[PDB]
């Protein structure tokens, strides 16, 4: 099938590539577990203003989700750096929820990177903004018949803010030598503007309570993990391993490393994770990808032959037993059997 | 890597894999048809006489040691030792041939990387014994043994 | 009442190859990385605020709040009965928040509080036979304290020698910078042998503490202690015992560095870029 | 004694050390994906949105091998001048006399 | 920063277009250069037959 | 250009450069390298009578 072709002449082809297979998933976790404040950011009764922007800090929890499990009727789960259905799958660490409630089309004026008066001089997300948005309709709380004007916006600046920047200076830009005194008109505007809440405009001008989600995700000790069920880790044999929101496949050997008390990924030349603490009992394991390798054809020609030799390239020949062999698969006489005639 | 997504999509794109492959598989049958056409230029293994007297002319240093097990010659030794040295595919149990643990796993880790290195089919111990044919001819047979 | 009690004289001093510390807390061995990070610039000047403590002619005060501008490096020889802390802050009142750090005998205490105070910051310590153990009191040193909103306890970041050996060991290189959130403290004890300022040689400054606020300081100060015998007098001369409470300062800038990594995961050295062209060459 | 004796196949280890490496950094570079690890981009992103991600990724690394082979049959063309000059010199002056 | 990106690639390829050919050029000229001394070494310092 | 901003996003793509300017260094020290095996086959000037 490689060479396309029914006549095979005398010689080696590099055929495929053979990997021994993981035979587990194993997922891990610290065995503390701790219900996260989650649900207190959705029983809080009211967000601060846009302005303003309530900032509450999320860490040393597991991610309880089933606030957005069960009761979920929110219109938009935005999420841009991660899927909303792959979080029980990773954890995060040093979690920050922004909160606020704002106009319910201006969620296009809070697009990761976007540029606008708001985005210039309330509320600047980063351009590489690495999390969720989750926005839903507030007219049942945060909406008043005689107008909500309560929530103010600060509408101008002297400079734009700066990304996940807070400014609550009101200090007015007096362009010239008149004292504003509070008076609106030549060299004096007002920094700050009331919502325009009117009753009678309908939804996307109501209302609207937006929750932003920023993680930074596995440069740092986790704090803030899944729900997943944690096992058991095995030694010299390649399982998939999920270690707090790091997943990979391999062995887990005993490390002899000297990590200090503070470091958790060793990492080798290759910058990629060579150990990892155990979340549940701090000890050091080395991480070893099971064997693989190159696997080539040595026959000769179909011409005159159909019994055909394999060469497994630069791999221990205690990791043979794969579904070719004859322990592994029928007894037929056209490739080969015995057990046998193996050669390092 | 193992990522079965990204094979499928890489499936999408062609077949620049398989032109890679077929390139590198030319360049290291190249590399085997450069050794062969240097070193490999006679049919015969010549072996040099017992005893090394040739008039004076002592060729100790450049003349395989039968001391050392490696049998290269002396200024071999250090030519062999000057340079950085390679991988040779030793048998260590580590399921890629030689390998450590806190040691110098840059090999290691660029097969884990999927980049190897295969031998070449021509052992340094049989290159040395094809240049030590080569040097046997040339202080017993002269340029007669190449025509 | 606030009252200087200190003589502080400011010298000029070499920086050296001191104030070297851990980017992250990312395990690597026997590698040669590079990172982009504030640092302590090699041969740089260091404000040597060499002084004498409970000196009671000092009424008026003579020692400025230091800026912090991108990240404050400290080093001294003083014990816990000398030297007992840090301050932070922007403006140092009780308008924008005020982060003391205190060090007591027998634990760590941190606090971010609208401290109000004035510029001479000081912790009167004496066990009267009394009660062989008195606790200082928070109303009458410091004017006020409102809307206090973090804390954390810990072991004390000074495991003080009583030996005069140990005593100019007690190099508390205490590097304090704000980045991404994280206001990173970092700390070292050298066992090095006395000398009269921070040595030749190299040590890296482990991570002691990373601070989940990382908010911008303006103005940087030193807490210290009037030493004492516990045996002098109280409010007088002949009381607060003068005392050499030396601490030197230096500024931290944006640097590219090469580190070396040792066996054991510890930086073991570390080169600045822009010192000189070899530097650049390397 | 001369460390810089043996220059030529020092430089040839060299460079075929610092083209592997240059391959390994390649996969730490971004290529302007949201990451450099597959196993993160594809345990954060579901594969309808990931695809964009990973097939930036896969452009960035193809890009990067198909440099590394190109370099490689240049500098394997500049080897095999160098090792068809070496049969000519085993030929010529190892096998004979050259004039 | 999308169309930076964009033009960044494109003028990158074409640097890279450029470095690829001149290495080929260059193969080209260093051919004609190592020629170029065997007959300075054959034809100016000696006689070639 | 002189411009930082798309030096940043210039950055993101790895050691690229890196190759590159060591691709036209090793060019550079070649051309160096032609003409000296081409003229400098002695080290001695000779005046010409
Ligand atoms: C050893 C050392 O760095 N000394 C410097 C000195 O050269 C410089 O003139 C002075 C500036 O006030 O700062 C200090
Ligand atoms: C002949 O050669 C041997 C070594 O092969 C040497 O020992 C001997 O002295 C030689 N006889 C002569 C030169 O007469
Ligand atoms: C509490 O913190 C706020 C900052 O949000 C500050 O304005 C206020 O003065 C502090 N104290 C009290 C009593 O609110
Ligand atoms: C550093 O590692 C070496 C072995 O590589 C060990 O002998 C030594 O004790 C270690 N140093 C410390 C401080 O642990």
């Amino acid at each position: 099938c490689t060479l396309k072709s029914f006549t095979v002449e005398k010689g080696i082809y590099q055929t495929s590539n053979f990997r021994v297979q993981p035979t587990e998933s194993i997922v891990r976790f610290p065995n503390i577990t701790n219900l996260c404040p989650f649900d207190e950011v959705f029983n809080a009764t009211r967000f601060a203003s846009v302005y303003a922007w309530n900032r509450k800090r999320i860490s040393n929890c597991v991610a309880d989700y089933s606030v957005l499990y069960n009761f979920a009727p929110f219109f938009a789960f935005k999420c841009y750096g991660v899927s909303p259905t792959k979080l029980n799958d990773l954890c995060f660490t040093n979690v920050y929820a922004d909160s606020f409630v704002i106009r319910g089309n201006e969620v296009s004026q809070i697009a990761p990177g976007q540029t606008g008066n708001i985005a210039d001089y309330n509320y600047k997300l980063p351009d590489d903004f690495t999390g969720c948005v989750i926005a839903w309709n507030s007219n049942k709380l945060d909406s008043t018949v005689g107008g909500n004007y309560n929530y103010r916006y600060r509408l101008f600046r002297k400079s734009k803010l700066k990304p996940f920047e807070r400014d609550i200076s009101t200090e007015i830009y007096q362009a010239g030598n008149k004292p504003c005194n509070g008076v609106a008109g030549v060299n004096c505007y007002f920094p700050l503007q009331s919502y325009g809440f009117r009753p009678t405009y309908g939804v996307g001008h109501q209302p609207y309570r937006v929750v932003v989600l920023s993680f930074e995700l596995l440069h740092a000790p986790a704090t803030v993990c899944g729900p997943k069920k944690s096992t058991n880790l095995v030694k010299n044999k390649c399982v998939n391993f999920n270690f707090n929101g790091l997943t990979g496949t391999g062995v887990l050997t005993e490390s002899n490393k000297k990590f200090l008390p503070f470091q958790q990924f060793g990492r080798d030349i290759a910058d990629t994770t060579d150990a990892v603490r155990d979340p549940q009992t701090l000890e050091i394991l080395d991480i070893t990808p099971c064997s693989f390798g190159g696997v080539s054809v040595i026959t000769p020609g179909t011409n005159t032959s159909n019994q055909v030799a394999v060469l497994y390239q630069g791999v221990n020949c205690t990791e043979v037993p794969v579904a070719i062999h004859a322990d592994q698969l029928t007894p037929t006489w056209r490739v080969y059997s015995t057990g046998s005639n193996v050669f390092q | 890597g193992d990522s079965t997504e990204c094979s499928n999509l890489l499936l999408q794109y062609g077949s620049f894999c398989t032109q890679l492959k077929r390139a590198l598989t030319g360049i290291a049958v190249e590399q085997d048809k450069n050794t062969q056409e240097v070193f490999a230029q006679v049919k015969q293994i010549y072996k040099t006489p017992p005893i090394k007297y040739f008039g004076g002319f002592n060729f100790s240093q450049i003349l395989p040691d039968p001391s050392k097990p490696s049998k290269r010659s002396p200024i071999e030794d250090l030519l062999f030792n000057k340079v950085t040295l390679a991988d040779a595919g030793f048998i260590k149990q580590y399921g890629d041939c030689l390998g450590d643990i806190a040691a110098r796993d840059l090999i290691c880790a660029q097969k884990f990387k999927g980049l190897t290195v295969l031998p070449p089919l021509l052992t340094d111990e049989m290159i040395a014994q094809y240049t030590s044919a080569l040097l046997a001819g040339t202080i017993t047979s002269g340029w007669t043994f190449g025509a | 009442q606030c009252v200087n009690l200190i003589t502080r004289t400011q010298s000029y001093t070499n920086s050296f190859t001191r104030g070297v510390y851990y980017p992250d807390k990312v395990f690597r061995s026997s590698v040669l990385h590079s990172t982009q990070d504030l640092f302590l610039p090699f041969f740089s000047n260091v404000t040597w605020f060499h002084a004498i403590s409970g000196t009671n002619g000092t009424k008026r005060f003579d020692n400025p709040v230091l800026p912090f501008n991108d990240g404050v490096y400290f080093a001294s020889t003083e014990k816990s009965n000398i030297i007992r802390g840090w301050i932070f802050g922007t403006t140092l009142d009780s308008k924008t928040q005020s982060l003391l750090i205190v060090n007591n005998a027998t634990n760590v205490v941190i606090k971010v509080c609208e401290f109000q105070f004035c510029n001479d910051p000081f912790l009167d310590v004496y066990y009267h036979k009394n009660n062989k153990s008195w606790m200082e009191s928070e109303f009458r040193v410091y004017s006020s304290a409102n809307n206090c909103t973090f804390e954390y306890v810990s072991q004390p970041f000074l495991m003080d020698l009583e030996g005069k050996q140990g005593n100019f060991k007690n190099l508390r290189e205490f590097v304090f910078k704000n980045i991404d959130g994280y206001f990173k403290i970092y700390s070292k004890h050298t066992p090095i042998n006395l000398g009269r300022d921070l040595p030749q040689g190299f040590s890296a400054l482990e991570p002691l503490v990373d601070l989940p606020i990382g908010i911008n300081i303006t103005r940087f100060q030193t807490l210290l202690a009037l030493h004492r015998s516990y045996l002098t007098p109280g409010d007088s001369s002949s009381g607060w015992t003068a005392g050499a409470a030396a601490y030197y300062v230096g500024y931290l800038q944006p640097r590219t560095f090469l580190l070396k990594y040792n066996e054991n995961g510890t930086i073991t050295d570390a080169v600045d870029c822009a010192l000189d062209p070899l530097s650049e060459t390397k | 004694s001369t460390p810089s004796a043996l220059g030529k196949l020092q430089d040839v280890v060299n460079h075929n050390a610092q083209a592997l490496n240059t391959l390994v950094k390649q996969l730490s570079s971004k290529f302007g994906a949201i990451s450099s690890v597959l196993n993160d981009i594809l345990s954060r992103l579901d594969p309808p949105e990931a695809e964009v991600q990973i097939d930036r990724l896969i452009t960035g690394r193809l890009q990067s091998l198909q440099t590394y082979v190109t370099q490689q049959l240049i500098r394997a063309a500049e080897i095999r001048a160098s090792a068809n000059l070496a049969a000519t010199k085993m030929s010529e002056c190892v096998l004979g006399q050259s004039k």
